[PDB]
């Protein structure tokens, strides 16, 4: 839906049906921003890992 | 055509789309694409590291504009806020789970792309 | 190059004792004449187009150097002819070129100067144009250029408290120190350069 | 085990160093120096921290140290828990503990807690850790278990249970550091500034002080690092010259102009009102009680002349930190430049 | 003089004052002013006063010896100082009390 | 000299005040290097009005 | 105990503080042009209840909008002192971040952090409006929650000690 | 003179006079001038090494003059006294006596004057400007020196006191 | 030089003070009307649509 | 009216107090940090009484050795340095960089040129620049209102930036010899045909309010006044040249041209006052003049006609043709005239061809190979004459490449324009010269 | 009587100093009409190609 919201493309998300967007086995559900969050992206090899 | 956050696709079948020609590297104006690649086990050509430092990059494009392969795409989102300069740091694992995350979008997106020239 | 174009060689002609060596090309509008002009006479040069009449109504549009020392042709090295204006660019220290505009001749002339001393002493002209003040400023702090009779030779897009002349070929695009803050200090110092290599 | 620590003094901060540290209870005066000190050398600094408020420019200005990538900040530390001290120094050589009762606290128990559990638990957690080359606990001058002031009185047995638990632990006993955010030079300023008129004194103002600035604890510090044999050692650290109350309070007038008035309170009443009362940073019994204790160096433990730095006279070390507050009184047109 | 010089001289034009006081150029020096032989501030000349005047007149037994300097040595090496750390010889710093 | 008063021309150039007047370095330094000073030159008059200050 | 009436208050504190929220007229580079697009109608600044204020004095946010450079790094600093507290620190562009297209360069310092605390950093090389605003949101919100993070423990009444 | 440094830019002393009621005067070169410096003329050429030598006396001469002013504005008096201000500047320029041409000479004195007026009118800050005054080998007199590397290699040739410190992070 | 032609600020709208402005705002009118025109005479309009099965 | 030449002006005497300053002069460092400096200007400003008198200009903070930096990168690398150089011409100081590269090359961008981006984009540009400058210069002079009302079109424009290539700014979109064909698109040339229409309600929002404003014109008129000569000397281009009356545009020069601009029938309009209310007119009557180069570029590349039947004398429309939908079609001079290149383009790529991919990777990996030589290409971005001198060693990498700016030039007047003026005058000034410190540092 | 001061030696200063070739140092107001700047009428001069 960010894009539909961002008027790049009139098509939106439709659950259980023929659906313009690709759903593929490796997909990963949306988060939102995590940074400021124990679950943030800390680098390999900085101190926090 | 927006420029928002690099990322890293995958085929179809799961695997990586990015083989180490390190093309993305050289054209990156800001030097802001580090690599390092080892082969594989099986014998692939893939990268053992892929880093690019969100700080230090210009939003251009020429990276996926020189990519052969479509691996590397700057995707849509940009509410990507920081509070710490180390998360900014994106690492081949923040650019696998960003192109993972935003496949649908950025694969809507190219294929309009790829149909204009048609 | 379907103009009507004409040399600018007044110059030649007033100054007597120089000799003339001039370029146009199709890499260059169709008006713009290139030309060499030796130091010594640069200012006298300079004074006589402030003032005669059909150069009268001439701007300094551009001014700026070259390090031509280390400049070498890196491809189709044997194609160069001896009547190529890169002749002059080697075992030369430095080139100095300045460019105007002029509105009568609908015109663009520039001239280039080879500084070989290696203090590289050229008289200023910034009292004859005003704009080249700043220029000349800029050029001198950025490839060392010692100007001479200039109104003002204080730098100019330089830092405080700092020498160096960043544009020479020696000189490296990371710098050698950086600015962080002490505590110690409680300010902003300045310490030795360590970088990141791609 | 092992106290030798390899490490290169000779690069700036975007160099290695080789020392990975955790500072306990770098949100005071003195945290941001000493971590300032390894940081700028280009060694990996950890900061736990649980301080109120969060935005404070204490936490704030602690990611200055060492700089991006090495520089870490701890929120949300748990003082109680193993664990936590465990994952604070899992990965660090040296372990510096700054963690000492506030001049606000009052209260025995809290002191008591601050002075002693909290450096007997990171003392344990550095003993199970076997890669923690170098313990730094910060003790105060004049720690005595018969000392009235509550803060040496726990200090004393935090230091004595540092040792028990890390024999290779040291120990420092600064004396009265100055600087520019210290609770000395900087009170002074603002009690005299606050009352106009005087300064509050509550004792003959005989004690003895003998100043240390923090620029030469950072650099003992430092040296204690680079010895290897001062581990295992207590140290007394202070100024070239010891100074009285009365002598200190001079010394600041003279060099700021400001001419010196000493208003003097009963100690009796005040430590009655100070103890009976709300206590803050400006209006606290831990000052009452340390004006009449003379914390000086004392010959019973190791020297700063042992680590090998010179600490710069009080007079000289304290002058560039009055410059804005001095008196204005008759002054040449030149001067009138400014 | 002003009007010699072409300033407004009415009011309604008092308003272009900039255009012949300020707007206009210098002349540039002539290129003989660059050839001078010295550059030096002049001073009168002393000569036939009394030797306490002399005394402010400029050194010229300073010049004579820097040229007699410069000429024996045309060419000298560059000085290092040593950054090698050394005690203080001034001391009170770090030993004075008050 | 029209316009000048008592000053006169002589053979080189024209002087800058009346015949029997004393010269002035700093009307001399003035006319000769304008605008120009290589060095803040301590004169008498400088070293007047610094010792006046 | 005052915990009683501190958390109300804080949390009062923290809801005026966190409304009105005035950065400091301050742009550098070509991150102002996306300040100032910001600031106008499309994205209303105002909506949030942050106006820009001249003076450091006046000023709740220090938004290092554009490149910094050696030349001006004293100037910052002395700004970010003389700006009254409590105060924040955004960074926006990738050259206050980490010193973007010139990091490479030798007048251009790698990063305002060197410099300044950043309490928050907007990537970007220029930023989205919409990307700066959702950084101030973000920095708003984070605002509002530092004034009581759970910081202090509960003891068996549940009162915070 | 219309000149930054001429007699007639000195500050008045006084909303109605210049330091007197029967003289005029003022002073300019302990202190900055009352007027800004819109223009610094380049220093005219010098065609001897006498005149490039007077150039660089009369250059350090006006340092010296201004040093105790400037360390008061900067308030680092402490850091180090006016005299050792003026030796270590006094060895800045030693190390670049060797130079032999006037043309380089006078450019040097220029960029000197530029950063002298610099430092006078608070263009550079404190911590930048006293790389210039800061002792060569001799400890800052506002803070305590560790003589600890002393004491550990004393009686040591430089090498070996090279040797042990190192040149490399170890780590790596 | 000896026939000067100025524009000169008379009324409200800038564009009405030039006779050229009025046929540019015509000109953009008449080819919006004339688009609004042709599409409703086609009645509707053509678009592309995402297929995921292009990603086989 | 009597004299007033001696209370407006007082002369220095040698060694005179009464003709010498009796004052201590406010020094003042307007900016870095001040609302009308643009952030990285240090003015050192002798105020007396509140009027100007010495300017001490510091504009190093914001040098970043941006001319080193392309010295060290290659062709390609360094062009986002040019649209970082303004931040509101960078469409046009990319085609100015291109253009070097491509009068180095020997070439010309003929796709380009046929499909007439590289000059209703530059028009677009040039009205993104005079919205901000004068928006800035009412904000300054005390206007509020401008500021949002010029700042909606600026970012109807940046939409359009962001459509074409997906950045709303630091577009990066112009190259040598290469453009993107796909991008262009007829419904964005609609789009900026209604931009162009509503575009002239905002410029009579704000000509209403500033135009005959008697503040404004006692504000502006007979303030920073100059004439040909000053002009000449200080060689000022641009809207101050043609505020000078030179009736200099280099778009409209025989042997200067660079885009299809000489094929175009414009107006550009000059002062006979060289004041701020004439520069603020200028570029009022710039701004309403692109939407008429606009209109005519987008013509140029429509089919206005159709076919009409023999029976009824009515257009036969295409009922399932693309062309039916719109009226402008962006490739069809490209095609019409290059048909062998266009369908090359349209067919070979990179994943298909042998030569393209090794074409892609060099030009990837290494720039594209430049001939050895000095050139030296302008172009009139809107603050002025924008120009590139750029010598080559044959190599991929530039040997040097200076950049002529012209708010270096119009900076450098500032004292001269200024110096009698009040403080209020002054922060007109500075925004009437519509100077960007990007290009300037 | 109190400008008179100043307006003293204006005249010998111009007599003796080249106003152009001399640089002297001076101060400056510029004065506007401010009737003048109301009454104004905006006006431009436009330019097209021959015809
Ligand atoms: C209306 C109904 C009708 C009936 C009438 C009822 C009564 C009407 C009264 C009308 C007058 C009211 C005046 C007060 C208004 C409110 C303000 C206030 O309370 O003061 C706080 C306010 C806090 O200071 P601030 O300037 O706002 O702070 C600025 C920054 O915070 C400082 O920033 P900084 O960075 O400089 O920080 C420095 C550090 C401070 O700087 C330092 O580091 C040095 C100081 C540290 C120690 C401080 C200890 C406290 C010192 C008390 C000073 C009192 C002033 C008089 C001193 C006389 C000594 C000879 O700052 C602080 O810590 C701030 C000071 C903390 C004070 C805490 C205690 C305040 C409340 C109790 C005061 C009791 C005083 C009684 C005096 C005698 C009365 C007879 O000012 C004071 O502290 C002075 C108040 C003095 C007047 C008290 C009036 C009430 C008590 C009177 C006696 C009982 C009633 C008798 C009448 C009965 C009739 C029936
Ligand atoms: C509009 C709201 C106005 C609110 C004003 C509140 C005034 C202060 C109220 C104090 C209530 C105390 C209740 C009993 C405490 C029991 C604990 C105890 O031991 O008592 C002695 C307490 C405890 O202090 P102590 O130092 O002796 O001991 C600490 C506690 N032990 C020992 C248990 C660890 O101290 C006092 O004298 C009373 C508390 C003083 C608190 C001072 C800070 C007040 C902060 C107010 C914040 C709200 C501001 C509102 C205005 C904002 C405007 C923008
Ligand atoms: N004058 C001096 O500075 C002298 C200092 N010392 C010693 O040096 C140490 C460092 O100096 P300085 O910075 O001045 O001192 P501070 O009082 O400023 O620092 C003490 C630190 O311990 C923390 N702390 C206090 N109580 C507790 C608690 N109960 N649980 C957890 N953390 C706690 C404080 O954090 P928080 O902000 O969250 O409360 C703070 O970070 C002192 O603590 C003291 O032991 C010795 C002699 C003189
Ligand atoms: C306030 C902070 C200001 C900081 C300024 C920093 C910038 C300084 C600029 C560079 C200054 C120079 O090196 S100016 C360099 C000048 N060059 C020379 O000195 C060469 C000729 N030397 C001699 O004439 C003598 O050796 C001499 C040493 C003069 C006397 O020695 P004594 O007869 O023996
Ligand atoms: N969809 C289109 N895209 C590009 N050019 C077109 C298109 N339709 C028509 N043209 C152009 O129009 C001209 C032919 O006109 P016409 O016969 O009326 O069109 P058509 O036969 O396609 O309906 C040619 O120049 C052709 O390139
Ligand atoms: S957007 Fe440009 S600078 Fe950033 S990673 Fe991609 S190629 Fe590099
Ligand atoms: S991202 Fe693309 S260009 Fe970069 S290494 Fe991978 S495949 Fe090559
Ligand atoms: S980060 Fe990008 S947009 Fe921001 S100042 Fe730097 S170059 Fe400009």
């Amino acid at each position: 839906w960010h894009g539909w919201l961002s008027h790049q493309y009139d098509d939106f998300p439709t659950r259980t049906g023929n659906s313009a967007f690709v759903k593929h086995h490796y997909l990963k559900q949306h988060t939102a921003n995590l940074s400021n969050t124990p679950l943030n992206h800390v680098p390999q090899g900085a101190p926090q890992n | 055509l927006f420029r928002g956050e690099h990322a890293l696709r995958r085929y179809p079948t799961g695997e990586e789309r990015c083989i180490a020609c390190k093309l993305c590297q050289s054209a990156c104006p800001a030097r802001a694409i580090t690599i390092e690649t080892e082969p594989r086990p099986d014998g692939s050509r893939r990268t053992v590291r892929y880093d690019i430092d969100m700080t230090k990059c210009i939003y251009c494009g020429f990276c996926q504009e020189a990519c052969p392969v479509d691996a590397i795409v700057e995707g849509p989102n940009y509410e990507q806020t920081a509070y710490l300069h180390e998360d900014l740091f994106y690492d081949k694992y923040k650019l696998l789970e960003n192109g993972d995350k935003w496949e649908p979008q950025i694969a809507r997106n190219i294929e309009y792309l790829i149909n204009q020239p048609l | 190059m379907q103009n009507k174009y004409m040399q600018p060689i007044q110059l030649f002609i007033v100054f007597e004792k120089l000799n003339s060596k001039m370029w146009i090309s199709k890499k260059l509008n169709s008006n713009h004449s290139i030309a060499l002009i030796p130091s010594n006479w640069f200012y006298s040069i300079n004074l006589f187009l402030k003032r005669e009449l059909l150069f009268s109504n001439i701007t300094l549009i551009e001014n700026s150097a070259i390090d031509t020392i280390s400049y070498n042709l890196e491809t189709n090295q044997n194609d160069l002819d001896k009547t190529n204006i890169e002749n002059y660019f080697f075992k030369n220290k430095m080139l100095v070129f300045y460019n105007y505009y002029n509105y009568f001749l609908k015109s663009k002339l520039t001239l280039f100067i080879i500084l070989n001393n290696l203090n590289k002493n050229i008289d200023s002209i910034d009292r004859i144009f005003a704009n080249a003040n700043w220029l000349e400023r800029e050029t001198s702090e950025m490839y060392g250029i010692n100007y001479k009779w200039k109104i003002d030779t204080r730098k100019l897009l330089l830092d405080y408290s700092k020498i160096e002349n960043p544009m020479l070929k020696e000189f490296q695009s990371e710098g050698t120190q950086d600015a962080f803050y002490n505590i110690f200090e409680n300010q902003v110092v300045v310490l030795k350069n360590e970088t990141v290599e791609l | 085990r092992s106290t030798q620590l390899k490490f290169y003094d000779g690069g700036n901060r975007q160099s290695i160093s080789g020392i990975r540290a955790t500072i306990f209870g770098a949100t005071g005066f003195m945290g941001p120096y000493i971590g300032a000190a390894l940081g700028y050398i280009g060694s990996d600094v950890i900061f736990p921290h649980n301080h109120v408020y969060a935005y404070d420019d204490y936490v704030k200005e602690l990611k200055l140290c060492a700089g991006s990538g090495q520089s870490y900040i701890m929120r949300h530390f748990n003082y109680d828990d193993d664990n936590m001290y465990d994952m604070a120094i899992k990965n660090s050589n040296v372990v510096i503990n700054l963690v000492g009762s506030r001049l606000q606290n009052k209260n025995f128990q809290k002191a008591a807690y601050a002075n002693i559990h909290v450096a007997k638990k990171i003392a344990e957690a550095c003993a199970r850790n076997p890669n923690v080359r170098r313990l730094i606990h910060f003790s105060a001058a004049g720690a005595d278990t018969k000392s009235p002031s509550p803060d040496l009185h726990t200090k004393f047995h935090g230091e004595e249970a540092v040792l028990n638990a890390f024999p290779n632990a040291t120990i420092f006993r600064p004396c009265t550091v100055y600087g520019m955010q210290d609770y000395f030079i900087r009170h002074w300023i603002k009690e005299r500034d606050w009352w106009y008129h005087f300064n509050i004194v509550t004792d003959d103002c005989t004690a003895k002080r003998q100043p240390i600035l923090i620029n030469d604890v950072a650099q003992c510090v430092l040296n204690a690092l680079k010895l290897q044999e001062s581990a295992g050692q207590i140290y007394e650290l202070g100024g070239p010259h010891v100074y009285s109350r009365l002598e200190v309070f001079e010394m600041l007038a003279n060099l700021s102009g400001r001419p010196p008035k000493l208003a003097h309170i009963p100690h009796d009443i005040a430590l009655k009102i100070t103890q009976n009362f709300y206590n803050w940073e400006f209006f606290n019994m831990e000052k009452v009680i340390k004006d009449k204790l003379d914390l000086i160096v004392t010959g019973k433990h190791k020297t700063i002349s042992d680590l090998y730095v010179q600490p710069v006279s009080f007079p000289q070390g304290a002058e560039q930190f009055i410059d804005d507050v001095r008196y204005r009184g008759v002054e040449t047109h030149d001067n009138l430049e400014k | 003089k002003m009007r010699d010089l072409g300033f407004p001289m009415e009011g309604e034009e008092e308003e272009y004052i900039e255009q012949r006081v300020f707007m206009r150029e210098q002349l540039p020096p002539l290129e003989s002013e660059f050839w001078k032989k010295n550059y030096d501030p002049y001073e009168q000349d002393l000569f036939h006063f009394p030797d306490s005047f002399k005394a402010y007149q400029q050194q010229y037994k300073r010049y004579d010896e820097a040229k007699k300097y410069f000429e024996e040595n045309p060419n000298v090496e560059a000085t290092i100082i040593d950054r090698e750390f050394k005690e203080p010889t001034n001391k009170k710093p770090w030993t004075r009390k008050y | 000299v029209k316009g000048k008063g008592s000053i006169r021309k002589g053979i080189h150039g024209e002087g800058f005040g009346a015949p029997s007047h004393a010269h002035d370095a700093l009307i001399h330094q003035i006319k000769q290097s304008k605008d120009t000073m290589d060095y803040q030159n301590i004169t008498n008059e400088v070293a007047q009005n610094f010792a006046n200050h | 105990r005052v915990d009683y009436i501190v958390t109300p208050i804080n949390a009062v504190v923290s809801w005026a503080r966190q409304g009105s929220f005035w950065p400091l007229t301050f742009g550098l580079a070509c991150c102002a042009v996306e300040m100032m697009h910001a600031t106008v109608s499309r994205y209303d600044f105002d909506r949030f209840g942050v106006i820009f204020r001249a003076t450091p004095r006046q000023a709740d946010l220090i938004l290092v909008a554009g490149t910094l450079t050696n030349k001006m790094a004293p100037g910052l600093r002395r700004l970010y002192e003389q700006t009254l507290d409590p105060k924040w620190v955004l960074s926006m562009g990738s050259c206050a971040n980490g010193g973007g297209y010139y990091h490479y360069s030798y007048s251009v310092v790698r990063g305002c952090n060197r410099i300044i605390p950043v309490d928050i950093y907007v990537p970007g090389c220029p930023p989205t409006a919409e990307a700066l605003m959702f950084g101030v949101l973000q920095l708003q919100k984070s605002l509002y929650r530092q004034i009581n993070e759970g910081e202090k423990k509960y003891n068996k009444k549940d009162l915070t000690y | 003179m219309n000149h930054y440094w001429g007699s007639s830019n000195t500050i008045p002393a006084s909303s109605t006079q210049n330091n007197n009621y029967f003289s005029g005067g003022g002073n300019n070169v302990t202190i900055r001038g009352n007027e800004i410096m819109e223009r610094l003329p380049s220093q005219t050429p010098s065609q001897n090494m006498v005149q490039a030598s007077m150039k660089t006396l009369r250059f350090y001469r006006k340092f010296c003059r201004l040093i105790p002013f400037i360390l008061r504005i900067h308030n680092i008096g402490t850091k180090f006294t006016a005299q050792q201000a003026m030796i270590n500047f006094g060895n800045y320029i030693r190390e670049r006596n060797h130079y032999r041409d006037p043309g380089l000479i006078d450019h040097r004195i220029q960029l000197g004057y530029e950063l002298l007026y610099e430092a006078e009118m608070h263009f550079s800050q404190h911590t930048i400007l006293m790389q210039y005054l800061s002792p060569y080998n001799t400890p800052l007199s506002d803070r305590g020196y560790s003589y600890l590397e002393k004491v550990k290699y004393g009686n040591k040739s430089k090498f070996l006191q090279g040797f042990y410190k190192g040149n490399k992070p170890t780590e790596f | 030089k000896y026939n000067p032609e100025l524009y000169i600020y008379k009324t409200y709208d800038m564009a009405a003070d030039d006779p050229v402005w009025r046929q540019v705002k015509l000109d953009l009118e008449w080819t919006f009307e004339n688009i609004a025109e042709r599409r409703e005479s086609l009645g509707y309009m053509p678009t592309f649509k995402g297929d995921p099965n292009f990603w086989q | 009216m009597n004299r007033s030449i001696f209370q407006l002006w007082k002369p220095e005497s040698p060694r005179s107090n009464v003709n010498s300053k009796q004052i201590k002069t406010m020094n003042v460092n307007f900016g870095p940090q001040h609302p009308a400096a643009h952030g990285v200007l240090r003015l050192i400003l002798q105020l007396n009484g509140e009027i100007a008198e010495r300017f001490d200009p510091h504009i190093g903070l914001l040098h970043r050795g941006s001319e080193k930096l392309i010295e060290d990168r290659p062709y390609l690398q360094g062009m986002p340095y040019f649209d970082r150089f303004d931040y509101v011409s960078m469409m046009v100081q990319e085609h100015a960089y291109c253009l070097g590269i491509e009068s180095l090359l020997g070439t010309t961008n003929y796709s380009a040129t046929f499909t007439q981006i590289r000059t209703m984009y530059d028009e677009l540009t040039r009205i993104l620049n005079h919205l901000l400058a004068v928006a800035c210069h009412a904000l300054d002079v005390g206007s509020m209102s401008s500021v949002f009302w010029a700042f909606e079109e600026r970012e109807k424009l940046m939409e359009f930036y962001e459509r074409v290539c997906g950045a709303r700014m630091h577009a990066a979109f112009y190259r040598p010899n290469e453009v993107n064909l796909n991008a262009v698109s007829s419904f964005l040339m609609e789009d900026i045909l209604e931009f162009s229409r509503n575009f002239f309600t905002t410029l009579n929002e704000m000509h209403n309010v500033l135009t005959y404003n008697k503040i404004w014109k006692q504000r502006l008129i007979n303030i920073g006044t100059y004439s040909f000569q000053t002009c000449l000397d200080y060689g000022l281009t641009g809207v101050m040249a043609r505020s000078c009356g030179l009736k200099r545009d280099l778009r409209l020069s025989k042997t200067e041209t660079y885009a299809n601009y000489y094929y175009l029938n414009f107006r550009s309009y000059t002062g006979q006052h060289g004041d701020c209310y004439d520069r603020f007119l200028i570029r009022m009557n710039e701004m309403c003049e692109s939407l008429n180069i606009v209109n005519q570029s987008i013509n140029k590349i429509s089919k206005f006609n159709n076919i009409v039947s023999i029976n009824t004398k009515k257009n036969i429309l295409n009922k399932e043709n693309f062309n039916r939908q719109t009226t402008v079609l962006p490739h069809l001079v490209l095609s019409y005239l290059n048909k062998n290149d266009y369908n090359l383009k349209n067919t070979k790529n990179d994943y298909n061809s042998m030569e393209e991919l090794i074409t892609h990777f060099k030009y990837w990996s290494k720039g594209l190979k430049v001939e050895s030589g000095y050139t030296y290409q302008s172009v009139e971005s809107p603050k002025g004459e924008f120009g590139v001198s750029m010598l080559s060693d044959g190599s991929n990498k530039p040997y040097k490449c200076k950049v002529r700016s012209p708010a270096l030039h119009h900076l450098q007047v500032l004292p001269k324009i200024g110096k009698g003026h009040f403080l209020a005058d002054l922060v007109a000034l500075v925004g009437t010269v519509d100077i960007v410190f990007g290009e300037i540092d | 009587s109190n400008k008179n001061y100043t307006i003293v030696k204006q005249s010998n200063l111009l007599t003796m100093f080249d106003f152009f070739k001399d640089f002297i140092n001076f101060s400056f107001i510029r004065k506007q009409d401010l009737n003048n700047q109301t009454n104004f009428n905006p006006s431009l001069r436009s330019i097209k190609k021959k015809y």
